[PDB]
């Protein structure tokens, strides 16, 4: 089995910095096969990042992620205010596993 | 009358370019198919290539998300070698999201997979009338070469591929003669596995390099005469010729563990005991493009080679690639000429369009003097659809 | 234009049993593989099963399994979720997602999602 | 080479997809007629797919209020089977809001209907030449089949309807050879109703299913010899073919009056007592589309067939459906091959734009093994010329 | 080989429409010419449409003030007929602001003008080689007859004007055999104007109805055989045939100067004492078109006429006219088969855009019923680049 | 059937106009290719038109900085004479961005160069076929004719440059047989400069003129016999034909080295001791063109000419031009025909645009009368994408 | 660009006699079926008689039947309606309308109309 661990718990920001979310997994993962997802409460999540490092179809330039092995990271170059959420890593090649998840909200 | 395929591949120095369609750099303004997987086959009079169009054209809304390769739009068409592939300039051949053709010498063979993935059925077309009909016996993904078949005699040969994509499958020969299945063999290749084989004809007998999905970093092949009489392998270089693949070392004739559990289609031309390998630059994505030819590198594992061509650069996108050979009733010699084409993979997964598609050059082997440069896509994205 | 809405979901008693279903739109199952995903009250998303695009069932969950069933309905594109014996762990929040399998690229990733249906257990 | 026509239909077990167009997905960008009630008919060397354009490319503003049928501006064109109408790759046929087509064996036959209501004039061409006319004779809506017409033996034999379109009207068969009508008879068929026939040579004889838009949900066929000698009735299965119609239950041999008041043109296989039934699969639109085979379904009223295959879903949109026969003299076989096409309607009346088109795809029967699926038109509505 | 030479012209009662390209209609969103003075010329083979274009599409800001006829960008194309003039679909003729073409059953021979008003020079092709030059020599607009040329064994015939165009100008008759001019002679014709002929071959001789563009509202005609011994007059019919022309009355076989010093190409056939005279709808402006049969018309001064038959309403724009036959080697008839086609002109000089451009129809005549209705452009103006 | 060439230049006074594409008018809605350096050369059944395109569509944003001669997207096309190049009507030839290509009777032979600058490699195709390679023998620009090689009696004969284009380089003649080079000799030319030549041929032997980019305002020739037997000069007429070219006085038949550092591809043909000039009408920019006729120009000094015609008017832009000839297989006669071709540039590097392009116009020489006039381009600039 | 402007309306005493004409352009009466139409003053549109492409007329409402009469001029595009024996309740305002009969799809409804005029009866 592979946990995969998000290191930020929680992380509070203003609208308008870089924010830097990461996921670390127990073992290396050979297959390239991790996704990022945004879950806004009272709505179902949405796909950001697949691949690990491409952002899907009408997912705006605003985020990034890049990652190698097992470090994997998520970037917002410039939040907004509907850019708070929650933030799932997903291994969706074997063994099929989710993140913890991080929130992200307004300081 | 049929091709006989009684000729030896010519000898070769080197590969000279011989066509490039300029697909995604005309299809910004003209009205040019969102294709993929093309391949070209030669006649006995021209040389054709076939391409599975996504059924909606470039830079158009209806090319949102056409990633996937199995849908009820796709198409397998034909346009002359060179021109980008219009609908006002193609040829309908068959409805078919897994595809192969190829000429006797009388008349074309067309083969095209449609349909569920637990049901799809081949149907088999002879100068455009469907004359049989294969099932798949395993009721999984059914798949075929994405290249030309070989006649050899009036016989044309595929192999097709039916099961799991990441462990063993179902692996069948077909001989195929005027439409008719007129004989099949079942492979037994424990530990091996075949997909999207590209074959060339060679002193009467058929020869496939494949792809191997599961667990090899170099690539498989099978032999058989027109008896469907086998004999199956790795190619034992040490320069690896899948994608991704480790970097060079000592290689092996079973298969290499070693990062190996993914792959590109591909080919090689076995020359005694030397191979021409025609693989990525980067061994990481599909980028580049080069010609290997290591004089020992069918049975021995040295990594060491002889000459390299250069057709990408490893700043260039490129992609699938795959083998055809010009009869001696077409080019007028007395040998068969190998020749080679690239799929030049532009958009999706890599590039933030709503689009994939793919644009082709293609070389042939010659004796003479040739050059090494960069033929690359040249298509500056992304375009107006994606804004 | 494509659309997954899954129903079913209710109070049930512990020791119970319940079938949710999702009816999808615009789209074939003989095509993109499915997959039931769930979210406890407090805690993270997490992967009930996963069933193919050819109907078999590749992933049940290590806590689910044994006790769930997950089936189709390929002429009727309906996907559904039989749970028997149920416990107050299972209380959560299930959405029936949309993944696809290429045959060059491989897997892609859960592109397509429902609202979903809440299930939860009293006394 | 005039056909023989003295063969019989083939034993079939099933149907494998032919062709798909996608003319709608490629006419958002594309240059691409708006076309509607296309049809397959082959000669003895190809096989071609004739269309009744609107006057109009699809995505313009001339494409305005397409859903009429009777404008000076519709003509009759053809192109190569699958591949999307398309004013660079199509060949003009007719000026006709009403048309049929089929060849002989040494040249294409055409008819070609337009004019007044009241005074509309088929005009028949010969090898592009106009040879002769035929007037109505009813002085209401003349219109002819919409499908390729027969010919056996030299002789193309069509079916024309002249009269209301909600009662008893008239209906003649014609026999022509070489573009001259050399007989005509009248069928005395009181209290039925014969529309938009689709004829198939069978044994030396034509056999027609026709679209009974007056009382009839099930369809009425009539059979002739080449003395123009006739039989009438209506197909007794109780899986009724025509829509609208009632839910499946007791059939009739005579007229089925239930929710039988208009129709879908569509077509019909006899096979002995047997009959493959093609229909939408929705009771009330014009949704789907599925093949029947009821194994006594040409004289007994049962209710109980056999074999279903799934064409489109019920949640597609399909249209009109004809049925083509490709002749040993093309196929080479010793049988005539049975063969059908299904048109699916985008636009008005039920979608919410300010066109009406149709893409098409066409099947053909073989003895192997086939799959069932949905091939449905794709286009993704509205367009941009509805905004 | 040869074409006609003894045929006379078929009986006839009627005329049964052959054609229609919406080209204008098409032409809004697809690339098409903008073309005038469209003409149709049979082969032994087939019937193909010339046309002059402007040497711009249209819907673009190259047919900016194309309403003008002599321009360096000119150039003759054909397309087959019933087909919109494209790029795509059009062959190369010649480059000319004035021309006509026709088939000797050979080769076509195409005469194309171009050059300055003082020194036009018509360069003629047979076969596309360049074969003979005919220079202007009144140093005034040279021209010829917009429409086919007439061939009876082996050599065509054409007439070319040079001169005024308010007064007295220089006719001269060519005969060309394989595209040298072998003999050629000027019309004495005091008093008389000619100008854009349509001559059609009957019985061996050549018949040419033209344009009085001087101080005649009736069609003068001049007949010759191959010798080229001509006789000259007027249609003495009362039902004039240009267009500004009075009303209908009393006729004359001299010219008719009242309303007269303008006009438009037309046409006519000479059945012994009949003609079958083809004339707008409107005695002021070129909207309508109609066919009239006056069993006396062509000796006979009267206005009663016996048959009309209408092809375009009044209230829709027409122009120019013309005639052309369909050889008995074509036809495989006995007698030469009698034709026209009409232009219908959209844009300036009457509708409030940038451009002037013309689609056509064409009536082939026949012995059986017919209808008459109207069949008009179609086209909605003004178009995007007009706003 | 080979061209056996025993035949002499036909006696011409004058040239006739032949073709005319109006590509850049058209392409600016239409989807033509941006193509530079066209030439015409003719087959024994047609005349084709052949360009160097450069991978991208008139008014397309992958037009910009299409300035540029050497990119691996340029290939080497044609298109019927007379028709726009557009990726609908083109027949793709090979991978070039410096070319040649002309017909021996039996099949077309190409000649293609790309690669880079120190290693470019031509490739030779016949009917299609890569069939010999000839690689760089001086590591610099490897350039060929842009122009029709010549074939007399079955071996066609082309001239190729390597080495500096400011200085001496290094000059071949080749002699090839169905696309094998059987013969080649390197010109001992000292202090002159040979580029980009215009080849025909004369009595069983090839003449050609340069172009002298290094220190001549006069052009080179170069004639040999099929033993590749040369000799080499000057033109010696007072009437420069380069461009930049000093005002016209005394000439001189070793290089003119006043105002000669560049040039302009162009031609002339020699009749006994005069020559048919074609030059640009300005002395410093490539505006203009005219047709020069020196009786005594091939050999004589003086200044003084006979006849001049005008092609297109100094205030017009042209560009590059050449010569082709017609065979008597084509045309009939019993003598060579000369015909030439010129280029319209339009675009940078002196319009304020992204791209560069070129029309096409063509003549042919006739022994009938003719006319001067202008037939310039027409395209009205900047385009939409320079916006 | 399609056009139909109705005439002939006016002060008529009642039993008199009137007739209007309904001039169409851009269209052809051979193809497309015609109507009149008349709203009353304070009451609502009312089917008066309708006229077949094929110079049939299908309907007369009850009340004018068998003293009105519809007729066509199709060479002019002219729709005519003569009104004899006027009564008081023939006091409305009137109007040409058009509708199609499709061959496949069946009638389709009045798309397009005139003004109208108004008929109006005094003493
Ligand atoms: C692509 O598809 C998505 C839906 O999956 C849609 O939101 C978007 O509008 C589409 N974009 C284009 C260019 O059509
Ligand atoms: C090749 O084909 C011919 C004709 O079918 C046959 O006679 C011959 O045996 C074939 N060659 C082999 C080795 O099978
Ligand atoms: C369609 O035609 C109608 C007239 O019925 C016009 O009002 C409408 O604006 C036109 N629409 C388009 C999109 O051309
Ligand atoms: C069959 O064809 C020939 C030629 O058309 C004709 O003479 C004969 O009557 C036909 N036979 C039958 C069965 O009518
Ligand atoms: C037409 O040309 C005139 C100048 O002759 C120009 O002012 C006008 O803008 C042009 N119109 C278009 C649409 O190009
Ligand atoms: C008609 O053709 C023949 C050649 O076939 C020729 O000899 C003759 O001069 C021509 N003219 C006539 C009708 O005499
Ligand atoms: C042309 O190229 C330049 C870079 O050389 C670029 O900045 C510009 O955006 C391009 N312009 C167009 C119109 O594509
Ligand atoms: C012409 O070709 C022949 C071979 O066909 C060759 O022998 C001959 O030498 C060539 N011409 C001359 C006169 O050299
Ligand atoms: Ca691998
Ligand atoms: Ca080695
Ligand atoms: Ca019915
Ligand atoms: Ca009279
Ligand atoms: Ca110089
Ligand atoms: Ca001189």
């Amino acid at each position: 089995e592979v946990v995969l661990t998000q290191s930020p718990g929680t992380l509070s920001l203003s609208p308008g910095e870089r924010a830097t979310l990461s996921c670390r997994a127990s073992q290396s993962l050979g297959t390239n096969y991790l996704a990022w997802y945004q879950h806004k409460p009272g709505q179902s999540p949405r796909l950001l990042i697949d691949g690990a490092s491409t952002r899907a179809i009408g997912i705006p330039d605003r985020f990034s992620a890049s990652g190698s092995g097992t470090d994997f990271t998520l970037t917002v170059s410039r939040l907004e205010p509907e850019d708070f959420a929650v933030y799932y890593c997903q291994h969706y090649g074997n063994p099929y596993t989710f993140g913890q998840g991080t929130k992200l909200e307004i300081k | 009358v049929t091709l006989a395929g009684n000729s030896s591949l010519c000898p070769i120095s080197g590969w000279a370019i011989y066509s490039k369609d300029n697909g995604i750099r005309i299809g910004s303004k003209g009205d040019v198919f969102v294709i993929r997987e093309p391949f070209i086959s030669c006649s006995h009079l021209e040389c054709r290539t076939f391409f599975l169009t996504q059924g909606a054209l470039l830079n158009d809304k209806h090319s949102n998300g056409t990633v996937k390769d199995r849908s009820p739009y796709r198409t397998l068409m034909s346009c002359p070698v060179g021109e980008a592939p219009s609908p006002y300039n193609s040829r309908f051949e068959s409805v078919a999201w897994s595809a192969s053709a190829c000429h006797d010498g009388i008349s074309w063979l067309t083969i095209g997979i449609s349909g569920p993935d637990n049901g799809a059925v081949a149907v088999l077309k002879y100068n455009g009338i469907i004359t049989d009909t294969i099932k798949s016996w395993r009721n999984n993904i059914l798949r075929t070469q994405e290249s030309e078949c070989a006649c050899v005699n009036g016989s044309c040969f595929t192999v097709m591929t039916d099961g799991p994509s990441n462990g063993q499958a179902s692996y069948k020969i077909f001989k195929i003669e005027k439409g008719k299945v007129v004989k099949s063999v079942e492979m037994n290749a424990p530990n091996y596995h075949y997909e999207e084989c590209s074959c060339y004809p060679d002193a009467g007998d058929i020869m496939c390099v494949c792809r191997d999905n599961w667990h090899g970093s170099n690539r498989p092949w099978v032999s058989f005469n027109q008896n469907l009489e086998y004999q199956i392998g790795y190619i034992c270089s040490g320069i690896f010729g899948d994608n991704p693949r480790p970097n060079d070392g000592t290689g092996s004739c079973s298969p290499m563990p070693s990062n190996g559990a993914y792959g590109v289609k591909g080919f090689s031309f076995k020359y005694g005991n030397g191979v021409w390998i025609g693989r990525t630059k980067s061994t990481s994505s599909r980028s580049g493009f080069e010609m290997i030819w290591d004089p020992n590198g069918w049975t021995e594992t040295d990594s060491s080679f002889s000459v390299k061509q250069d057709i990408v650069e490893i700043t260039d996108w490129s992609g699938y690639s795959g083998s055809f050979v010009q009869h001696p009733e077409l080019t007028g010699l007395d040998c068969m000429r190998p020749c080679f084409w690239v799929e030049l993979i532009r958009g999706r997964p890599k590039e933030n369009t709503i689009w994939t598609s793919g644009s082709s050059i293609s070389f042939c082997g010659v004796n003479s003097d040739t050059v090494g440069w960069s033929w690359p896509d040249g298509a500056e994205l992304p375009f107006t659809i994606d804004k | 234009e494509v659309q997954l809405v899954e129903s079913g979901g209710g109070l049930v008693q512990p020791g119970g049993s319940l079938r949710l279903s999702c009816a999808a739109s615009g789209f074939s199952f003989t095509t993109y593989e499915m997959n039931w995903v769930r979210q406890a009250p407090g805690k993270g998303l997490e992967w009930v099963s996963h069933i193919s695009s050819r109907g078999l069932v590749i992933y049940y969950a290590d806590s689910v399994k044994g006790r769930f069933t997950m089936s189709r309905d390929t002429a009727k594109n309906s996907l559904y979720l039989q749970m028997d014996s149920l416990t107050v762990a299972d209380t959560a929040v299930y959405y029936c997602a949309r993944h696809y399998f290429d045959r060059d690229w491989g897997y892609s990733g859960m592109d397509l999602w429902g609202q979903g249906t809440t299930v939860t257990v009293s006394s």
